[PDB]
């Protein structure tokens, strides 16, 4: 089973935020989980088999679900700079039992007698979790990067520069996810004019990098080989 | 509104762990505490649900209780890949109304150190192309994670142009770090080497290149 975030990485403050989750999706319902840098998970909500939609308190008037019976779309109106985080789909167990003592006696509709109060347990737990989506808030601007190929000056050492780009985040696949033992993506740094920069190294013992840059919609691909020498 | 956890919990390596997650009687009371571990570079992890019951794929060594209106998470015979974030999670009020922990991150000690492995490349030729360089120094796996980094051209130190991120924990819980010396095509070809020295725990790790020998 795989699950599929999508939705823009780049949104403005004061600007409603829309995501779409797509899995592999009637069995167990879905849940949006958001996840502040450097802070707690936060339970955004959730819906069911039949359409029933929970929401967070703190924030149920800000945002909102839909479902098309196997998509589920999460949106977070007026969006700012404290809703920057990633996002995370997830199918969660939601189950709610009214419990009665020992005796076998439960009833609705507002010893086979009973004066005990009836006390119930919520049943919850994130059962699938998605791979994630970051989504940043800020006015800004889409600049998009700019790749280069990495090779040693003569195991081997080979990689691709994500140099001069805004904003983040960007995903660097090494053979369209062929290649993956060996594979290592450094986290970007910030320079002075205000663009980040990462790389993604590749070593082998004795290959095409596939760099994604979501919020300029850029996809390039590009071929590295090591030096003739 | 969200449940108490502890800030840090550091355990030694191979020795016991054990998370205490303190709720109230609408969330912790009801007895259905999740707990969930987050690793760097990984989709969260869920580790037990309904308090006791382990998920698929989970060892023995992460047990959950709760005793009352508080949950805790034991790990038994900690390892260094369960070097993680842990959050703690119960319903509230209703079965579509969750709140979560303040989060614990389990630093385990007793890790062997390990040298950093450095690697420098030259600027690309493309790039030499539009008057400019770039020099990209990669720094992986080196614990513990405390690295200083220099650079130098022709035995001169440089200061200027250098930016340099902070050591990001990798998976495999040792650190990684890199460097990027941005530079004008003329200053790249203006020298004979340049050198990307990494010290750490010591023990100094030092890559050249020289744009002469380099084509």
């Amino acid at each position: 089973v795989q699950l599929r975030e999508s939705g823009p990485s780049l949104v403005k403050p004061s600007q409603t935020l829309s995501l779409t989750c797509t899995a592999s999706l009637s069995d167990k319902a879905v849940g949006w989980v958001r996840q502040a840098p450097g802070k707690a998970l936060e339970w955004l909500g959730s819906i069911d088999t039949g359409g029933n939609a929970g929401y967070n308190p703190g924030l149920k008037s800000r945002l909102s679900i839909t479902q098309d019976n196997s998509q589920v779309s999460l949106s977070v109106s007026t969006v700012t700079t404290e809703d920057s985080a990633t996002y995370y789909c997830t199918t969660v167990h939601q189950k709610t039992t009214r419990n009665c003592p020992a005796g076998y006696s439960v009833h609705y509709d507002c010893g086979r007698a009973s004066s005990i109060s009836v006390t119930y347990t919520y049943e919850w737990y994130v059962d699938a979790w998605g791979q994630g989506l970051l989504v940043t808030v800020s006015s800004a601007s889409t600049t998009a990067p700019k790749v280069y190929p990495l090779s040693s000056c003569c195991t081997v050492t080979l990689g691709c520069l994500v140099s001069s780009y805004m904003p983040e985040p960007v995903t660097v696949t090494w053979n369209s996810g062929a290649l993956k033992s060996g594979v290592h993506t450094f986290p970007a740094v910030l320079q002075s004019s205000g663009l980040y920069s990462l790389s993604s190294m590749v070593t082998v013992p004795g290959f095409t990098c596939n760099v994604a840059h979501p919020a300029s919609s850029t996809k390039v691909d590009k071929a590295v080989e090591p030096k003739s020498c | 509104a969200v449940l108490n956890q502890p800030s840090s919990v550091s355990g030694s390596l191979g020795q016991r762990v054990s998370i205490t997650c303190s709720g109230s009687s609408s969330n912790v009371g009801n007895g259905y505490v999740s707990w969930y571990q987050l690793i760097p570079g990984s989709a969260p992890r869920t580790l037990i649900y309904g308090d006791t019951s382990r998920a698929s794929g989970v060892p023995d060594r992460f047990s959950g209780s709760r005793s009352g209106n508080t949950a805790t998470l034991t790990i038994s015979s900690l390892q260094a890949e369960d070097e993680a974030d842990y959050f703690c999670a119960s319903a509230e009020d209703s079965s579509s109304n969750a709140v979560f922990g303040s989060g614990t991150t389990l630093t385990v000690l007793g890790q062997p150190k390990s040298p950093p492995s450095v690697t420098l490349f030259p600027p690309s030729t493309e790039e030499l192309n539009g008057n400019k360089a770039t020099l990209v120094c990669l720094i992986s796996d080196f614990y513990p994670g405390s690295v200083t980094v220099v650079w130098k051209a022709d035995g001169s130190t440089i200061t200027r142009n250098v930016e340099t991120t902070r050591a990001s924990k990798q998976s495999n819980s040792k650190y990684a770090a890199s460097s990027y010396l941005s530079l004008t095509s003329s200053d790249w070809k203006s020298k004979g080497s340049y050198s990307c020295e990494v010290t750490h725990e010591g023990s100094t790790v030092t890559k050249t290149v020289k744009p002469s020998e380099c084509s």
